[PDB]
RNA sequence: CAGGCCUUGACAUGCUAGGGAACCCGGGUGAAAGCCUGGGGUGCCCCGCGAGGGGAGCCCUAGCACAGGUGCUGCAUGGCCGUCGUCAGCUCGUGCCGUGAGGUGUUGGGUUAAGUCCCGCAACGAGCGCAACCCCCGCCGUUAGUUGCCAGCGGUUCGGCCGGGCACUCUAACGGGACUGCCCGCGAAAGCGGGAGGAAGGAGGGGACGACGUCUGGUCAGCAUGGCCCUUACGGCCUGGGCGACACACGUGCUACAAUGCCCACUACAAAGCGAUGCCACCCGGCAACGGGGAGCUAAUCGCAAAAAGGUGGGCCCAGUUCGGAUUGGGGUCUGCAACCCGACCCCAUGAAGCCGGAAUCGCUAGUAAUCGCGGAUCAGCCAUGCCGCGGUGAAUACG
């Protein structure tokens, strides 16, 4: 009745719960869609059941915290496409080429002292 | 029956963490194992040089770890117990109800 | 500015020498370093020696200059323009 | 100039701290004003029976100073009266309950803070500075270390060109973490200016 | 701008609070 | 001017807005961090020495 | 409220009333440098104008 | 810097003599410092029904020994730091060559981020470096379950709020994990090209870490320290000023010149930090800065806190403007003994230059640049647009 997957990314943490449904998708007690209003960004974290044609085989209830809603929509495509194969695991293959089965680790980079950022550095001048 | 334990280094902190919920678990019954608080990390950031070399800096910081310890039933057989414990220096105990 | 719910801003020292001097008939040379001093009304007629850092300028202390500090006419810089 | 500090690279890897207890921000710096008032006062005092670490352990109104030594027999005196003409006169800064202890150092040619104080010393006693290295890093090889290493600079023979002197037999490497490399400095005062004396005793590895 | 006191944005560069941000 | 200075500043002033903190250690007035009593250079030399309880060279 | 002339003549009769009594914001706006503290060693342009640049001193060959 | 003051001195250990005090509350003059002053009342072991006489923490006046100097020399120095350069290098021991400096090794073929490794070789090893061991980030596991979390039944004033549970998220300690280990291909080998598994692949990303030396590099003003120098003054106390000056010139930055923008209202999503004359919930006064009340929190609990760009709705319509926010007038607020020189903030008004910048010139190869905000150290306050950190959104391009 439940398969649950954990999606992270960039300080943003996300539990997803894949149960059989219509199609509604839930984000942290508004609708996704109310959630993720105008952020042309959101269809892209219910891409893995669309790598496999369930796209309105579940209802996701799914929490996210930390990070930005962009941070949180990754977490979300990375957990989802977690549950989704822990709802059987012949979805790997298909799943695995998409890249979806894999948590990208691009985390901000720390600053760095004598500049102004983590790379950009001040202004050189030769007198 | 509620002990907190602070310390600067954690090794220690954790070390006294069995050594006292294990005695509350000799004269028993419920005891809640050593949770771990975050740590609250005061930095220090310093010129490395004594003079002028301000791109230059070195980085240090005091590290004050956390663990929280609970014993759910007295039983004075350990509020004789525990009076009676040997933990280490670098450490601070704090008992609550 | 100084919050007004504090007083208008004495030295009391200062305030001191000049009601004597209205008491007594005045005027005498006043010389104080107290700079900071409000112009008050008991100072109108009265000429203060104010120390801007080197000297005491002397100051005639008139009606249309009470709200001010005594320190802002005696200056400390001076100056004449660049060669 | 460049090299970090052998020790504080290694604070929590090798290197204990020579002070460990915990204060709330509220009285750190008193406990640690402390702590410097009575390594002073020991480190002048027992000079001349070679400190080579004073631990200071603290805890509740009291204080634990464990003085790691070469000659104890020189702190205690006779029959721990001049042991107790310090345990008092520490408590008389202390306030507190200032327990005093004594430690045997196993091998004193084996401890890098006192290697270079006898060649601080042998400097002062205006000894051929190049030929005082070469002696004091072969009697930490005989002794068994894996390493040792020794540094003099400043006006060496009274030169007015001052300059810098080295020997090191075995190996030394302070590029790595798991090595133990006891480090001593020793401050040489004759009357041309102060001399800079650097010791590095590779223990071993763990 | 960030540089114009009299806004919800100088107000919040300048870190302070008044009639133009309040809170 | 100095040894008169690290004197001056222990004192209580006559006003509290004239008091300043110094290095307990070497008496140096600026980069004094309140937590040690030290300035930015002796808290660099007691730490890497160990007589600083807890500090560690940090690394992140 | 007073506004256009009026406004103008009340805030030139402050102005001139600092200049009169000889206080430092009189000073200020007579040689016509700025009056709320801000330095003069670089920018004060507004209140200075075009630069007028002179020439330095010099180096040596 | 000016003026008013101190002279064993603000500070150290020592010696005396006279007081014989210890310490706390005043007073006159003065800008203060200072100088002149006025009170009471010291135990220590003593002889005590006596005068008390001594002596002693510590005080104070005279006299000295001495203090004191951010005065000079970084070209007399230690320590620490910058730099070349995280560049791949610098050398030693024995043997061999050479009259000798010195060479060999360390050169050569190949390979690597690397004196990295391989093969070769009158060389054979070794050391300092490189790498590694260490810290953060990325996946999984164990161990823990409050102050943290809420998957599923019960309530529920509809707040994880109560029962209850620790599954999850998290929090923080110990572990696992990647090594060219595997396949195809090349190669003598080290290795290199690709594949598979895998969260991660060729050192995963970032840190810490900086060889022998160089630059008579930098710092006697952090400290230490030789020498030279001053001694009712080159020491010391004070008040005021100056370090903030302004015909000019340069560096580093902030804010912008607008519509991919500006403005108001509504509405989402962070991280790392700080917080007991501290952070301040909420409450009323106030256009506001703030003020008065006033809970909670020795803080995974209470607070700083609103994150902002963003999303929605609406207004401006190409103007030196609803761009920009300098300058100036007035009115306040607050910290502070005190905001004249010389504070920060708030409100009314004022609303400059600036239409994308000559010659010239800087940074960045990816979660980087760019842009958005947030916190901390110093700190009464603050001239922070600086620095050290933190996450949010998130490119372009490398033929060579
Ligand atoms: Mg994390
Ligand atoms: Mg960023
Ligand atoms: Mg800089
Ligand atoms: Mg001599
Ligand atoms: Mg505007
Ligand atoms: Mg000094
Ligand atoms: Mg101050
Ligand atoms: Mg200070
Ligand atoms: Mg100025
Ligand atoms: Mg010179
Ligand atoms: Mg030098
Ligand atoms: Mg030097
Ligand atoms: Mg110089
Ligand atoms: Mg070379
Ligand atoms: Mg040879
Ligand atoms: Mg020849
Ligand atoms: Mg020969
Ligand atoms: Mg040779
Ligand atoms: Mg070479
Ligand atoms: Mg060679
Ligand atoms: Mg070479
Ligand atoms: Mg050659
Ligand atoms: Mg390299
Ligand atoms: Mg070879
Ligand atoms: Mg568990
Ligand atoms: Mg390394
Ligand atoms: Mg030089
Ligand atoms: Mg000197
Ligand atoms: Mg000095
Ligand atoms: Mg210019
Ligand atoms: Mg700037
Ligand atoms: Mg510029
Ligand atoms: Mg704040
Ligand atoms: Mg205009
Ligand atoms: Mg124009
Ligand atoms: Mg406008
Ligand atoms: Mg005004
Ligand atoms: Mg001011
Ligand atoms: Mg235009
Ligand atoms: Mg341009
Ligand atoms: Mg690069
Ligand atoms: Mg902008
Ligand atoms: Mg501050
Ligand atoms: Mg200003
Ligand atoms: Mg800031
Ligand atoms: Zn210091």
């Amino acid at each position: 009745e439940q398969y649950y997957g954990t999606g992270r990314r960039k300080e943003a943490v996300a539990r997803v719960f894949l149960r059989p449904g219509n199609g509604k998708v839930t984000v942290n007690g508004q609708d996704f869609n109310e959630y993720f209003q105008g952020l042309v960004r959101a269809v892209a974290a219910l891409e893995p059941l669309r790598a496999v044609d369930a796209l309105g085989h579940f209802d996701a209830y799914i929490t996210v915290r930390g990070g930005g809603k962009s941070g949180q929509i990754d977490a979300i495509k990375l957990g989802i496409a977690r549950a989704l194969v822990q709802y059987n695991p012949d979805y790997r293959a298909k799943l695995k080429p998409l890249g979806f089965l894999t948590r990208d680790a691009r985390v901000v980079e720390r600053k760095k002292y004598g500049k102004h950022k983590a790379r950009r550095a001040p202004q050189y001048s030769k007198r | 029956i509620r002990i907190k334990l602070r310390g600067f280094d954690h090794k220690t902190l954790d070390a006294s963490a069995q050594k006292i919920v294990e005695a509350a678990r000799r004269s028993g019954a419920q005891v809640s194992g050593p949770i771990p608080l975050p740590t609250r990390v005061r930095r220090f950031t310093v010129i490395r040089g004594p003079f002028k070399h301000k791109d230059s800096r070195e980085h240090f910081e005091l590290r004050t770890h956390n663990r929280l310890v609970d014993i759910i039933n007295p039983n004075r057989k350990t509020i004789e117990q525990l009076m009676t414990l040997d933990l280490p220096t670098g450490v601070e105990i704090e008992i609550k109800t | 500015p100084r919050s007004l719910k504090k007083g208008v801003f004495v030295d009391d020292h200062l305030l001191e020498k000049v009601l004597e001097l209205n008491a007594k008939g005045e005027k005498r040379l006043i010389k104080t370093w107290s700079r900071r001093s409000t112009i008050v009304p008991e100072m109108v007629g009265h000429t203060i020696a104010v120390y801007n850092g080197k000297q005491h300028v002397p100051v005639y202390i008139t009606e249309n200059m009470v709200g001010h500090k005594l320190g802002e006419f005696a200056p400390t810089r001076t100056y004449r323009g660049h060669g | 100039g460049n090299k970090i500090h052998p020790i504080g690279f290694r604070l929590g890897i090798t290197r204990d701290w020579e002070s460990r207890w915990y204060a709330g921000k509220k009285q750190y710096r008193h406990l640690l004003l402390e702590d410097q008032r009575i390594r002073g006062l020991l480190e002048k005092e027992l000079y001349s029976a070679g400190l080579a670490r004073v631990d200071i352990e603290r805890a509740a109104d009291n204080v634990a100073v464990t003085v790691h030594v070469a000659k104890p027999g020189v702190v205690i005196g006779r029959g721990g009266e001049r042991i107790r003409v310090l345990r008092e006169e520490l408590a008389k800064l202390t306030g507190k309950n200032v327990a005093l202890n004594v430690q045997e150092v196993q091998n004193p040619n084996l401890s890098a803070p006192l290697v270079a104080q006898r060649v601080a010393e042998q400097i002062e006693r205006r000894f051929a500075v190049r030929r005082a290295i070469k002696q004091a890093v072969q009697r930490v090889m005989e002794s068994g270390a894996k390493g040792a290493k020794v540094i003099v600079s400043g006006r060496i023979g009274g030169a007015e060109q001052a300059r810098t002197e080295w020997a090191a037999q075995g190996r030394v490497p302070l590029h790595t973490l798991r090595a133990n490399i006891d480090y001593g400095f020793a401050l040489a005062r004759t009357t041309y200016g102060v001399l800079g004396v650097k010791a590095y005793i590779f223990l071993g590895e763990v | 701008g960030k540089g114009d006191r009299r806004t919800r944005r100088g107000k919040i560069w300048r870190g302070t609070y008044g009639k133009y941000r309040p809170r | 001017a100095r040894k008169a200075l690290i004197e001056k500043a222990k004192r209580t002033p006559k006003f509290k807005v004239r008091a300043y903190t110094r290095c307990v250690r070497c008496g140096r007035a600026r980069s004094v961090y309140r937590f040690f009593g030290l300035c930015r250079i002796c808290l660099r030399e007691l730490a890497h020495k160990g007589q600083l309880p807890g500090v560690r060279k940090a690394s992140w | 409220w007073k506004l256009e002339g009026e406004l103008r003549a009340e805030v030139a009769a402050n102005i001139k009333r600092l200049m009169d009594i000889g206080c430092y914001r009189g000073l200020r706006h007579r040689r016509g440098l700025p009056v709320r503290g801000q330095r003069t060693r670089t920018n004060a342009r507004t209140r200075k104008g075009p630069r007028k640049t002179v020439a330095g001193k010099k180096k040596a060959p």
